[PDB]
């Protein structure tokens, strides 16, 4: 019979308790373990996994084609060809893709992030384009020698055929990627002067995640 | 770098059934469990293929109005298997096999654990092939512990908490809408995009 | 060329009978026609060589079932043809209906030839969404490969055993699913083929039967 | 004269608690055993 | 020479905010976590420049006269980013990412810890500068838990305690009187002396 | 199941108590602390420090001219010039200071004091002073001559610029610091004939506080 | 001559673009004319430099910032002035407002030209309460020096960053404020000059500079 006295906080329930509770069945033992392939530990292994954007959100655009950017040949040099934002947490591209879906649960989220391009082409085509990135503060690059200034690499087809541009930092005003017709489109005879870009993008090692929330898009 | 674990992601209470008393006319009251009830953990558990998790259920009774008046409860765990009670003095409430949990309305909520019950080795909702009738967890009558019948009406709410969580084969998370309880049904017509639309492509909005 | 393991296992025994013969054979399903217009093709593994040879006579008259796979899918066009194809293998792929009604009795439901196709597949009706209600942008997530008809023509996929349980009916659960989906369509110049084709060949690895009921 | 919080759980009565309870009659020594042939120890005996 | 360390300074329990609850007839009752409320913790938080401390919180809920009855009460804490709950039976009650505390009047009061949640270093109050919505703390919602709409009308006191707390960068003490609550707009005309006034500079007045 | 009893206490709110409470995020990791300057670890760090008192707070004084005490030279000699107490805690010079405002948050203090004075005057101009302090007990003293027998300074404006005088021991009738004209104000032609001084005030490491209590400033 | 250290601490790197040749030069302020009826004056340091040369066109076009300074403040009068001045840096030195409105949305607010001076510096309105409702009497608890006009000229301060967060921007947040104010008034004989001069040089030590945005 030891003396004790009730504390502030008695015969209360509260929600992340970490308090062990009293076993139904005891002495049941469970079905033991086998190796399934496949276990994941962290949310951090689900954004590092690269995912296609929709930049090609606009109107217009039927299920599939979202995921497109579109280049032509009769499409004049030293000119934008697309433009979109780099915040995951935010409706837009970056909605489509799963690092967006998950760091809408958390509040909080920072590190670098990484874009790949991928051209679906014919391999008789070539030509080169612009791909830049433009640090927040900063609005979106009205020409080609502005965004040349900025972050930018010169992607040609002929020898490469998928970039990937890596974007230093980013906090939770977002930094915008630029992507500009440089040369041209030039093709051969016999092949479709027409082609797509597939975005994917994902987290890096230095992404980190915090301050937990309920997701909006239920 | 904690929060982003699996045993993090999953472990926290919250909502997962309301049942309602009456004892006037049906005295008792059942409840199935089931995790993918609300619209809000069932987005969580279909992002992985398998699961393999421990339950806490917290037992929260309220009256109509909300006084609480010292009355005995009779909380029932029913194993998968287990007939479920027919009546509210049926012979299945004196079953010594079906763990009861006695406690008032003004004493603290209950709060019991339940382990990983399946003969698989984990969970799976995701069940393609004919038999998905495996993962029954259980079932949980409540009913008023009295003689004569009492005359009020209850409302109990089941918190439910995942602990030592374990998952395997991640999966994409579903942006189509729900229209059933059991089965991935979307809509044919008017599907909803995965991104809002803006104006242009080369723009910033 | 480039071979994607799945889950980073190698498909291994059990820790049941071990064919070793007639079993680790190429089995070659026919070539499917991609067009400008197509959608995708998904494919029932433990159901798509039921019917064919050693394979399906050793599991339909077996009842456990174990094994890996080994997959190989070769897609030749031309040097003036374009388009890209995502091959991404899906465990435990649910097709699901479409329809908008939320009444259990009266919602629609797929049917056996919609749910286990064969051998000879099944096309999509909503590849946006891989008729699950999921969005195909972020079905990367799986393991995958991508044929870009400018850079390669074929892809390789061994997977291992996925399953919560180490044996299984070969009959009434597939396993896992196939699916090839041209992301970007198929285009080409007036006078060249308006069809190309693409073959699919299956190794069973490391395979395992049980319980001989006939 | 320890500080201590009450937690949920506190006076129910679950049926498969392992709990012990306060005895009757303390001190009281029961007959000792002896040797009855044939005692089981599971239903695993009674099965085969 | 310990009732002069900064963290014995601060830390002691005392009153931080009363609530009043109706359930008529909103129902709900909110309350957005700010320290600078009464203007006796504000003069002591305003002495320093840069803080960081854990917080105690305890809520002691009465009722109009005085009597207490047995209802439940469901605490809620929305962290900073959170939606505010809109109604009484809104889904932002049933979110199970926003912690819930259920306690019964007849019970003691009930006692919370929040911790640092700021994405800077330490809070600040005088930020010179545009954007100071930096520092939110979180919010801290109250209702009644029952079916139907009860008839009583409450009282809550939530009482702060500091813990742990770290000072930084030493300022003075403000003499003039307050006129706004995030604002440290003092009066131009009737400046008020630190110093009350004497007849004569030769005097011991 | 151990045995226990419920003692005297239970179920009571003690504000002052030292218990422990339940977290509401359990396993929520803060943002590291980063080293920024001027942390402070007590409040006797900032009882030491310097500050101007208000020494002339009579009235038909404006805002500032309220720190300073005027010396002129038509001011003739073995006279007074200032006179103030010494306790902090206490309506007067002392509230201006942040000693005196630090020390009302506590109802009991002890030890040493120290008062600077500087002459804010021009560089031409010499002339002594007599700083005095008088102990507890004592009344102001009325001739230069009774107050050079108490505690004296004889501070000259030529060599010395500031002076300091320490408080020996004050507890919690006060003591009277009193500044006497000793010799003049001489003063060269084409300089003005008219000076302050500068009167500030701190502890010493014999400080000490006591017995806390809610300030009535507000 | 006597230097003060403020808090005690010199300005450091952080443990970013360096670049060591023309920021790290004294950049010196117009004189400010101090007169009999002078009240004070107040620089915000990190938009003080914003539109003078290297700093200003390497601060206005980056988006992170983190610096240290070394402040020299001259005050040269003649041997028959007398005064004193109070140089002072306060931390986050924010502007009040001076009213008698407690409405929200009525009570006054300091404009842009009251907040951020420039390079010109402001006057206070009320010095006895630093603009900011807080007497100057205790204002000695921050890092400052006197200049009397009969033992010195000249002051020296070498301030750190100070801030919660590592880096931030250089146009949105002044990070400190520098405080001139005359506690005794200026006096002199007729003949002599009527307003005495006081000049400021700056020193950027320790500069850092991140994300350049063009």
């Amino acid at each position: 019979g030891i003396p004790a006295e009730l504390r502030p906080g008695t015969n209360q329930f509260l929600t992340t308790d970490d308090d062990t509770a009293a076993p139904i069945l005891p002495g049941f033992t469970p079905t033991p373990t086998i190796h399934i392939p496949g276990e994941v530990h962290s949310l951090l292994e689900l954004c590092r996994v690269e995912t296609i954007l929709e930049v090609n959100n606009t109107t217009e655009a039927t299920g599939l084609t979202r995921l497109l950017i579109p280049v032509s040949s009769q499409n004049k040099a030293d000119e934008l060809c697309a433009a979109f934002m780099v915040d995951p947490g935010r409706i837009g591209p970056w909605q489509s893709t799963l690092v967006g879906q998950i760091c809408r649960y958390y509040t909080q989220w920072s590190g670098s992030l990484k874009v790949t391009f991928m051209f679906t082409g014919s391999f008789m085509a070539t030509g080169k384009m612009l791909v830049a990135y433009s640090p927040p503060g900063s609005a979106q690059p009205a020409n080609r020698e502005t965004a040349m200034l900025g972050t930018h690499v010169i992607w040609d087809f002929g020898l490469q055929s998928s970039v990937s541009l890596v974007i230093p930092w980013i906090s939770n005003t977002a930094g915008v990627v630029t992507l500009w017709y440089q040369t041209n489109y030039v093709v051969p005879p016999e092949t479709p002067g027409e082609a797509y870009i597939i975005a994917m993008g994902a987290a890096q090692d230095n992404f980190t995640l915090k301050i937990c929330k309920d997701t909006d898009e239920v | 770098v904690l929060e982003t674990t699996i045993n993090h992601f999953f472990s926290r209470s919250g909502l997962v059934g309301v049942v309602n008393l009456t004892d006037g006319t049906t005295g008792y009251a059942t409840w199935d469990i089931d995790i993918m009830g609300f619209v809000q953990l069932r987005r969580k558990c279909e992002m992985f293929t398998y699961m393999r998790f421990n339950a806490e259920f917290t037992f929260v009774t309220t009256t109509k109005n909300g006084e609480a008046r010292p009355y005995m409860l009779q909380y029932m765990y029913v194993p998968p298997g287990a007939p479920k009670p027919t009546g509210r003095d049926a012979f299945q409430w004196q079953t010594a096999t079906n763990p009861s949990v006695f406690v008032k309305l003004t004493d603290p909520p209950a709060q019991v654990s339940v382990p990983f019950m399946s003969p698989a080795s984990a969970y799976q909702w995701f069940y393609d092939g004919y038999p998905c009738p495996n993962n029954m967890m259980g079932t949980f009558a409540v009913r008023v512990v009295s003689r004569e019948a009492s005359q009020l009406k209850l409302q109990t709410r089941v918190y439910m908490k995942l602990k030592h969580v374990r998952a395997w084969v991640p999966r994409p998370i579903r942006s189509q809408p729900y229209l059933l309880k059991n089965f991935p049904n979307y809509d044919s017509s008017k599907i909803t995009n995965s991104a809002r639309d803006r104006s242009s492509i080369k723009q910033a909005n | 060329a480039n071979i994607v393991l799945a889950y980073g296992e190698w498909p291994e025994y059990c820790p049941p009978t071990r064919p070793d013969v007639s079993v680790n054979r190429f089995y070659t399903l026919d070539s499917k026609m991609w067009q400008e217009n197509s959608t995708g093709w998904y494919w029932k593994f433990p159901d798509v060589l039921n019917k064919t040879g050693v394979f399906g006579q050793n599991a339909q008259f077996h009842y456990l079932y174990r094994s890996g796979f080994c997959l190989h899918v070769q897609c030749n066009a031309s040097k003036f043809h374009q388009g890209a194809l995502l091959v991404a293998v899906i465990p435990e792929f649910v097709i699901a209906g479409r329809g908008s009604n939320t009444k259990p009795n009266e919602a629609p439901h797929p049917g056996f030839t919609t749910t286990f196709p064969g051998t000879t597949g099944a096309t999509f009706h909503d590849p946006y969404v891989l008729d699950s209600g999921v969005p195909l942008s972020q079905a990367l997530i799986y393991p995958h490969q991508w044929i870009n008809l400018r850079t390669n023509n074929c892809a390789t996929v061994i997977v291992p055993y996925i399953n919560a349980v180490p044996f299984d009916s070969a009959i009434n659960h597939s396993n896992f699913g196939l699916i090839v989906i041209p992301v970007s369509p198929l285009k080409y110049s007036s006078g060249a083929t308006t069809a190309i084709p693409i073959t699919i060949t299956i190794a069973p690895l490391n395979s395992e039967f049980g319980g001989l009921r006939q």
